């Protein structure tokens, strides 16, 4: 099931407050009126990717969904951060858990934290090792669907936790639906108002109206024409041309010759039609001095040269 | 802890003595990057990441932004617009046996380089060749980590050294790790040279009647000038008009 | 895993005769294969690394071939002291997993066997059983049947039987019978007598000794 | 010298637990990866277990996993075979044997070309019992030509092995020492012989040297014609 993501997923891009203020900033937000994907508790807790970020949201009325779970294979194997509210103790282990087959709540650890009606929405993302969570709730009085409207999340949680995040899973109470979106790297046009709350804001690539709105800085457009962006076809797939050829350039007998030149008779050697695999150099680690100048040694491996001189 | 499994330490809500860092002299790599150790004892953080690990000096260079090797790619990287201290020093006097002190390991193969900050501690059997492994070693077939020397009798280069990575996360945000700097007493509607967790300019401090949320510590202007600042000491918002002044 | 099969179980050949064992791998396995010589109840000797390269010591007609999944063991001219069980093991990963083992025999010329008769030691009548004991020395073939005979009267299910492996020197065989009876029931005989039936053998070679001489 | 010396066979009930060591030297210990290797009666060789250089990385064979452990002590140049939960089917002789030298990018092509003497391993609820030595006195009518048989009986003991050697190895020229079989009794049986020159048997002195380390049994019995 999927529903339509609508206004949601705005949240405080940063600690700074802002107000009376149409504010331009780019960040990993929850495309409007994108889909996004409906699970239900009633009478189903699979396991999602967490590509680049992922919105949460849930719906309660007995407070059934409890924890987070995320990681890569969720069985032991590797880290996996594991959130579980429990009545009034909110606990965060980022420890190896080994999990359940059907992961579940009846009715080498570096780090530990012990503290329908409801709408909670949670936005989980991994910046450079930083885990960020992101939340607001709200009362609402809607059962089949979200709520229609716009409320922006303050930032809470920030954990240094340096785990490579790909999948994740909910936790169910079992003696409760919930919405799964994702993130893109979009820019929004966010509404302070007096007090500095987030009243609106602008998706700069929803629609061409939003286009515009984003380019004057505003929410309100004048009659008129304006030009805001520019149409470019991008390309689909990537087109990678070499000459065929399997010679190994014979880096070995340069390096690891027996004899070497007095340096007033250097001796050079020419390099030409042979397959350069320069993972070898950087990656041993017997040269004390290794020092490039006009290219990098990670960019060298794709890169073709008419002659290499040694 | 060897470097493949760097140890992290979490500081934070406690008084930073940098003065003793910077002035002991045992150190033999004390370089730091976004900011200056003479203008850190006057400064507050976030939260300060203490990262611990040995490697050999040969491999010392590679402690730093936009560095590559072994290290550097398998082992620990630093981000590019990393804002902290590196500080390094021989411990060949602690971290060496006369047979070898093999504890201390490195990574040494991996599918793909590390993401800044990245901690990879899996001895999955790296496949070098396009037979697949079945978590055996073999041909084509590596165990990721290597065991250091670490004699009394090895070279300068292969050598043991003890490194500390200090990361710095200067979001503008409250501020729990702070210099060794005594405050002085608040004066209000008076143009003053003000410093409020690091943050320091002139202007008249004023009472406010904005509603900060519990997360936000600074306020800005259109000009991203600061425009109010929320007391270290007592939870009140001082807004900061910038002192009188006009053409003559 | 890969698995290594052998071929063949067993197989007699004659001195000077070319042999050749093949090992068989599921999966590649490069050249990290090896042979080894194992002698009866001894502790196996390296013959082969390498796939192909010989050990130090071995005698140059040992060779070895092949690469991948099939490799070949071969022995350019056996020789008497060649007699045992050969393997294949693959080293290409931590499983040094071996092959089922090839016996090799040696056929040689009809050798009778040289027949003894032990009548069972006093030490060992004091302790109430008797065993006596009939040795058929360096014969070929192995098949052989003795006859225990008491008064003459052929005995059966009293007495076990052991053989020895090919010598390495002449390639015979050795065989020894233990008739285990009662000291009563040993003292209740005069004639004690094992029959000795081989090919070798135009007739039955009978050794007999009576009770007290 | 460059050798494995193996240790720590012996008899165990099943259920018990065992350890065996191997003592290398002549070469560098801690270079090598090292496998055990065993061998059940009259059965062919089977890999047990194997630890890397310095033992960042293990494996046992199927059978013997969760019950085995592999373990070195560089140190010390040794490696160790803990044996837990023993049962019958692992009774065998165990062997050591030194793999190759790790080195970068290179799977050794020189590996297992030096092995351990072997040790057995019985598993069993039957108790120790040494043998007795019984003479096979040389023929009393012999012949005149010569090519006379003598030898020792070693009946009556448990577990295996029994070792027989003639006038303290220095007879080794047409001796015959049978495979043991197991009697009804449970108790094994063995047979060694020798043929000798008939006109020796006046001026030579014939003296078997049975040995069962099991029960700690030594014995030298003297082989002589019998007083006719
Ligand atoms: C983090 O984990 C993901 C998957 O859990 C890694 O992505 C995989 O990388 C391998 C290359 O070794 C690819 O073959 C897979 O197809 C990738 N999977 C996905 C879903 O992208 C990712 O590389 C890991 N991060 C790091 C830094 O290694
Ligand atoms: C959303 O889903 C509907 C059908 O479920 C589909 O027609 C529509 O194109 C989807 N839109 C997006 C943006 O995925
Ligand atoms: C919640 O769970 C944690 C660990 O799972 C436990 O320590 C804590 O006591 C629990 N809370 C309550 C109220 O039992
Ligand atoms: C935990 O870390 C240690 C490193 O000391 C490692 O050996 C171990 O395999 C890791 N995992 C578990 C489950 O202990
Ligand atoms: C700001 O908060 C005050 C309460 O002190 C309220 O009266 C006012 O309407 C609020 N303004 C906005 C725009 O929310
Ligand atoms: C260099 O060549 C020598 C042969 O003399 C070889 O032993 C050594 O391993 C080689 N080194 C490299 C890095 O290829
Ligand atoms: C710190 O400042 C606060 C003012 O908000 C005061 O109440 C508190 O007592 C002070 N503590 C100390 C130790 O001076």
């Amino acid at each position: 099931a999927y529903t339509n993501s609508f206004t949601r997923g705005v949240y405080y891009p940063d600690k700074v407050f802002r107000s009376s203020v149409l504010h331009s900033t780019q960040d990993l937000f929850l495309p409007f009126f994108s889909n996004v994907t409906w699970f239900h508790a009633i009478h189903d807790n699979p396991v999602l990717p967490f590509n680049d970020g992922v919105y949460f949201a849930s719906t309660e009325k007995s407070n059934i969904i409890r924890g987070w779970i995320f990681g890569t294979t969720l069985d032991s194997k590797t880290q996996s951060l594991l959130i579980v509210n429990n009545a009034t103790n909110v606990v965060i282990k980022v420890c190896e858990f080994q999990f359940c087959n059907d992961p579940f709540l009846g009715v080498n650890c570096t780090f530990e934290y012990v503290s329908f009606k409801n709408l909670r929405e949670f936005v989980f993302k991994n910046i450079d090792g930083y885990f960020k969570i992101y939340s607001k709730h709200t009362p609402i009085n809607l059962v089949r669907d979200l709520p229609q409207g716009f409320s922006a999340l303050e930032p809470l949680v920030d954990l240094p936790i340096g785990i490579n995040i790909t999948r994740f899973q909910t936790l169910l109470a079992l003696h409760a639906a919930y919405y799964v979106g994702y993130l893109q790297p979009r820019t929004f046009l966010l509404k302070y108002n007096e007090n500095g709350t987030i009243t609106d804001a602008v998706d700069c690539a929803l629609d061409p109206l939003s286009e515009t709105k984003c380019t004057l800085k505003s929410f309100t457009v004048e009659k008129g024409i304006y030009q805001t962006s520019n149409f470019r076809v991008q390309p689909t797939e990537s087109i990678v041309r070499f000459p065929n050829i399997t010679n190994l350039c014979p880096f070995g007998e340069v390096f690891n010759a027996t004899r070497f030149a007095s340096v007033y008779a250097w001796n050079r050697k020419r390099i030409s039609n042979c397959v350069a695999d320069y993972s070898v150099l950087y990656n041993s680690a017997s040269f004390s001095t290794f020092k490039c100048y006009g290219v990098s040694p990670t960019k060298l491996n794709d890169l073709c040269f008419t002659n290499v001189y040694a | 802890a060897s470097v493949y499994a760097w140890n992290r330490k979490r500081i934070s809500n406690c008084v930073a003595d940098y003065s003793v860092l910077y002035n002991s002299a045992s150190f033999s790599t004390f370089k730091c990057y976004g900011v200056s150790p003479t203008k850190l004892n006057d400064l507050c953080f976030t939260n300060v990441y203490a990262d611990s690990f040995v490697i050999r000096g040969d491999e010392v260079r590679q402690i730093a932004p936009g560095q590559t090797g072994k290290i550097a790619d398998y082992n620990y990287k630093l981000p590019d617009d990393f804002t902290g201290c590196v500080i390094a020093w021989n411990s060949n006097n602690l971290d060496s046996k006369v047979g070898g002190n093999y504890n201390y390991l490195y990574r040494l193969f991996r599918k793909s380089n590390l993401k800044p900050f990245e901690r990879d501690i899996s001895t999955e059997i790296y496949q070098a060749g396009s037979t697949p492994c079945n978590g055996v070693e073999g041909f084509n077939c590596y165990f990721p980590l290597q065991s250091y020397g670490f004699q009394p009798t090895n070279g300068v280069g292969y050598q043991p050294y003890r490194v500390v990575v200090l990361s710095f996360e200067l979001l503008h945000a409250p501020a729990t790790v702070c210099g060794p700097k005594k405050s002085t007493n608040l004066v209000k509607n008076k143009c003053v040279n003000f410093n409020f967790n690091g943050l320091t300019g002139t202007g008249v401090l004023t009472e406010s009647n904005k509603k900060f949320l519990p997360f936000q510590q600074f306020g800005r202007d259109i000009a991203d000038t600061t425009d109010a600042v929320r007391d270290p000491q007592t939870l009140e918002i001082l807004d900061i008009t910038p002192c009188s002044f006009g053409g003559v | 895993d890969i698995q290594l099969t052998q071929s063949p179980s067993s197989l007699s050949a004659s001195v000077g005769d070319r042999v050749t064992i093949t090992c068989r791998a599921s999966q590649g396995i490069s050249n990290y294969l090896a042979w080894y010589q194992q002698k009866p109840g001894k502790v196996p000797k390296l013959l082969i690394y390498a796939a192909s390269t010989l050990q130090s010591g071995v005698p140059s007609r040992f060779s070895g071939s092949g690469s991948g999944t099939d490799f070949t063991l071969t022995i350019s001219s056996l020789q008497p002291e060649d007699v045992a069980t050969y393997y294949c093991q693959k080293y290409n990963n931590a499983l040094g997993t071996f092959g089922q083992g090839t016996k090799v025999e040696i056929k040689r010329t009809v050798a009778a066997p040289s027949v003894f008769i032990f009548p069972p030691s006093d030490e060992q009548l004091k302790s109430g059983t008797a065993s006596v004991v009939c040795l058929l020395n360096n014969f070929y073939p192995r098949e052989a049947k003795v006859q225990w005979k008491v008064d003459n009267a052929l005995q059966s299910g009293n007495s076990q039987e052991s053989v020895t492996e090919q010598d390495s020197k002449d390639s015979t065989y050795s065989l020894s019978s233990t008739l285990t009876l009662s000291k009563a029931d040993y003292e209740k005989h005069k004639v004690y007598a094992c029959e000795v039936t081989h090919q070798g053998l135009s007739s039955p070679v009978t050794k007999s000794f009576n009770r007290g001489e | 010298e460059v050798q494995l010396v193996e240790s720590g066979g012996g008899l165990v009930k099943p259920g018990e637990s065992l350890r065996l060591s191997c003592a290398a030297s002549g070469f560098t210990f801690s270079d090598y990866y090292m496998t055990w290797i065993r061998q059940a009666p009259g059965k062919g060789l089977e890999w047990v277990s194997y630890i890397r250089s310095s033992g960042h990385t293990i494996y046992y064979a199927d059978s013997v996993k969760g019950r085995f452990t592999i373990s070195r002590d560089n140190a010390k140049n040794s490696l160790y075979l803990q044996m837990n939960s023993l049962r019958v089917e692992d009774t065998a002789v165990y062997y050591c044997a030194r793999g190759g030298v790790l080195r970068f990018l290179e799977w050794p092509l020189n590996a297992f070309d030096i092995w351990g003497q072997g040790t057995m391993v019985t598993v069993s609820s039957a108790s120790t019992k040494g043998p007795s030595v019984f003479p096979l006195a040389p023929s009393s009518k012999s012949t005149s030509g010569g090519t006379a048989a003598l030898g020792c009986l070693v009946k009556d003991y448990f577990p295996e092995p029994v070792t027989v050697s003639w006038n303290s190895g220095a007879l080794t020229s047409g001796v015959h020492t049978f495979p043991a079989v197991l009697q009804s009794s449970g108790l094994y049986s063995l047979s060694s012989v020798v043929t000798v020159p008939s006109s020796s048997l006046g001026t030579q002195t014939y003296i078997c040297n049975v040995n069962h380390k099991p029960s700690n049994t030594k014995v030298d019995k003297k082989v002589e014609p019998k007083s006719c």
